[PDB]
Order: C-alpha cells, then sequence, then structure tokens
C-alpha cells in the first residue's frame, strides 16, 4: 500500500529511501545497483524495497469523500 | 483459388454472415409501467361507472 | 399498435449494453468503479 | 441536528427526521453520516 | 402599532449563510420581502436597506460563499435617502446592525417621511422566518430546487459523466435508426464536451 517504515526481519528504517530509489531507477541504474547505492546490504532489507507495490497511488485517484 | 469468381464468392459469403444486428436501441424518458397503471385506473373507473 | 413493455432483463457488466462499456479511465474513477474490475456478472438486489 | 454529507458532491447539511433522504444541491439519493465528536485514541502498536 | 426596538430587529436577523441555506425556497421571495439587513455600501460604511422584492436574473450567476456556490437570486432593495438598487445576496454581512447604523436609518426615514415596521408585523415576520427555516421540503420541491441548480450548474464531474453517458445512449439510438444527420451532431457535441485530462 505504502512503503513500510521498518524492515520486517531486522527493523532497519527503509521508509526514507523510496523516493531516492525511484530517482535512481529514473536515472537508469539497475535495481541491484540502486539498492547498493542506498546502502541496503542484507537481502532481508533488499526484499522490502524490491518487492513493494505502491497501491496508495491507485487509492488516491478516487475523489475525496469530505470537503 | 485465384479465379475472380471464387474470390468474389468467398468475400460475399464471408461478409454476409458478419452483419448481424436485429435489436434496435431506444431511449426511455419515463417509467415503462406508467401506461399500465394509468390504463388500469381508467379501466377501474369505467368498471365503476358501468356497475 | 406500438411498443409494449414486456419486462426488464438484467444487464451483464462491461458488456455492449452496460453503461461502463464506454466510460474511459477517468470517468470510471469518477463513477467509483475499479479499473481492474473485469465484469461478466450481474447485480440482482 | 445531525450532520450529513452527500455521496456525490460532498456537501454538508442537516436533517430533522422529516425531510426526504436526498442531497440539497445535486439531489443525490445517497448520503453519509459525519464523523463523531467524541475523543478518538489509538495505542500506536 | 408600537415601534420596533433593536432586539426585535435582531430577532429577525437573516445572515448570508442563512440566505445561502434558504434562497432557493419558493416562499423565500415573500420571506425576504420587507426585511431589514446590514448591507455593504461599497462606495465602506454599512447601512440598512428595505427589501422591495426579489427578481431572478438568468445569466448573472455569481459566487455566493465559495466557488461552487453559484446563485442567480437578486434582491431589489432601496435606501430611504437614496434610490432603488438591485444587489446580489453576498453583499450583505453576517455581522449585526450597530446602533449608529440604525439611528442613521431612522433619520433617513424621518427625512423621507416614513415610519418603522409595527411590532405585530415584526412578530409576523419572525414567525414566517421560523416556519420557513423549520419547514420540511416535499419531493416535488426538492426536485424543482435540484433542477434549478442544475440549470445554474456550470460544470460538475458527476453530472458531466452522466450527460456523456446519456449522449452515448442517444448516439446509439440514432445509429440504430440509420439517422446519419443526428449522429454527426451528437459526435460533435461529445467532442466538444470531451478531451479530459
Ligand atoms: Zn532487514
Ligand atoms: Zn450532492
Amino acid at each position: 500500500m505504502i512503503i513500510p517504515v521498518r524492515c520486517f526481519s531486522c527493523g532497519k528504517v527503509v521508509g526514507d529511501k523510496w523516493d531516492a530509489y525511484l530517482r535512481l531507477l529514473e536515472e537508469g541504474k539497475q535495481e541491484g545497483d540502486a539498492l547498493d547505492e542506498l546502502k541496503l546490504k542484507r537481502y532481508c532489507c533488499r526484499r522490502m524495497v524490491l518487492t513493494h507495490v505502491d497501491l496508495i497511488e491507485k487509492f488516491l485517484r478516487y475523489n475525496p469523500l469530505e470537503k | 483459388f485465384q479465379s475472380t469468381t471464387h474470390q468474389k464468392l468467398a468475400k460475399a459469403l464471408s461478409a454476409k454472415q458478419k452483419k448481424e444486428s436485429y435489436a434496435r436501441s431506444v431511449v426511455t424518458k419515463e417509467d415503462p409501467e406508467e401506461r399500465q397503471r394509468r390504463l388500469e385506473s381508467q379501466e377501474n373507473e369505467r368498471y365503476r361507472l358501468e356497475r | 399498435g406500438n411498443k409494449v413493455h414486456i419486462g426488464k432483463v438484467p444487464i451483464m457488466l462491461r458488456s455492449k449494453f452496460c453503461s461502463l462499456r464506454t466510460l474511459d479511465e477517468v470517468d470510471l474513477y469518477k463513477m467509483k468503479e475499479c479499473p481492474y474490475d473485469m465484469g461478466g456478472y450481474f447485480v440482482i438486489n | 441536528g445531525v450532520k450529513y454529507t452527500c455521496g456525490a458532491c460532498a456537501h454538508n447539511f442537516s436533517l430533522n427526521k422529516s425531510d426526504p433522504v436526498r442531497c440539497k444541491e445535486c439531489g443525490h439519493r445517497v448520503i453519509y453520516k459525519a464523523r463523531t465528536k467524541r475523543m478518538i485514541q489509538f495505542d500506536a502498536r | 402599532s408600537k415601534p420596533a426596538t433593536l432586539s426585535d430587529i435582531n430577532k429577525i436577523i437573516f445572515g448570508r449563510t442563512a440566505m445561502s441555506k434558504y434562497w432557493y425556497y419558493p416562499e423565500f421571495d415573500d420571506v425576504v420581502k420587507g426585511m431589514y439587513l446590514r448591507l455593504n455600501t461599497g462606495s465602506s460604511p454599512y447601512k440598512v436597506v428595505e427589501v422591495l422584492g426579489s427578481q431572478r436574473i438568468k445569466g448573472s450567476a455569481y459566487g455566493l460563499n465559495s466557488k461552487e456556490n453559484n446563485c442567480d437570486m437578486y434582491l431589489k432593495v432601496a435606501f430611504p435617502n437614496q434610490k432603488e438598487m438591485v444587489r446580489p445576496l453576498f453583499v450583505f454581512s453576517d455581522s449585526s446592525i450597530t446602533h449608529p447604523e440604525f439611528d442613521l436609518f431612522l433619520r433617513e426615514l424621518d427625512a423621507e417621511g416614513l415610519s418603522v415596521m409595527d411590532l405585530r408585523d415584526v412578530d409576523y415576520k419572525y414567525h414566517q422566518l421560523k416556519e420557513m427555516s423549520s419547514r420540511s421540503l416535499s419531493n416535488d420541491e426538492v426536485n424543482s430546487i435540484v433542477k434549478m441548480k442544475q440549470s445554474l450548474s456550470s460544470n460538475t464531474g458527476f453530472n458531466t459523466v452522466l450527460k456523456k453517458a446519456q449522449l452515448q445512449e442517444e448516439l446509439e439510438e440514432a445509429r440504430d435508426a440509420h439517422d446519419h444527420e443526428r449522429v454527426a451532431r451528437i459526435e460533435a457535441e461529445l467532442k466538444s464536451i470531451g478531451a479530459e485530462s
């Protein structure tokens, strides 16, 4: 839905690296190289960012219910 | 196959079965049951008058 | 002798006779319909 | 006395248990109750 | 027959928010008639005006409170010393009428040679406002108000989608009837309405 704050397995803060990851992917870096640049060494933390699906972007396309 | 008659026959028979549309669309502006209830009301009124 | 109403037939969603067939992606969102929904069912009651 | 919200144009109004359930401005037939005023607390866990 | 005091006029204060809440009522024309409300002169010292009536002006839709608050109602009022003026609803202020404002209004009435509204008429207006505010609308009245605001509706996403769907249904009816002239006009209208972002 939205990027988790902490890694499930070890608890490293990964919630501040989503926009930087998207930026690095925009510049043309490979996903593994982008994860290396963000200093995500353990594959438990790499799984968190590599397999995340951003569903909040779809939820935000519906009109707000209160104004 | 390359004969013009065979090609024209194949084209005609292929495009003949492509056209199939019987039902015609329409736009409803009011309640479809309005006629039934208004005619039932008129029939009940004339039944009372006839009685 | 004119059009007589003979009944109401339930409509299968996303078919040629459904209202959502034409709607594009934006109006589908405005109609509170999910774009991932595929249709193929009826809504009875 | 009780606040509501329209399901289409998100307009706020009130009802007195005697008006028809409708939106005032756009006439939608679907309305939603407003959130309460009581205190809401969560344990962040 | 007794003169109306300040509190009697304060009982019948009808704010701009209340006006927006009640301007579309059919009885609101007679309700607002003869009422006294604070008005923004603009040229600003606020003054009191007497409502001689109301007149709907088509094509003069104006923002009442917000951008979506389109209104066509206009109020025909008149200063005593000055002449008749047609003003929109948002010119009035929700703030209460002050003592020098009412005193100046009384002096203008004395200069013109007019009197103040009777206490019986003040109570009649108060009962009229309470009945109108506590009234329960009927289905036909609600539909009439909705149609009136739809006529006032410049644009609304839900209504545009509904209109486009109705136009598509009319287009398929015209296509199934082999009407090559109507379908071109409906396609042109859809092209004009469409091209969203
Ligand atoms: Zn980890
Ligand atoms: Zn509404």
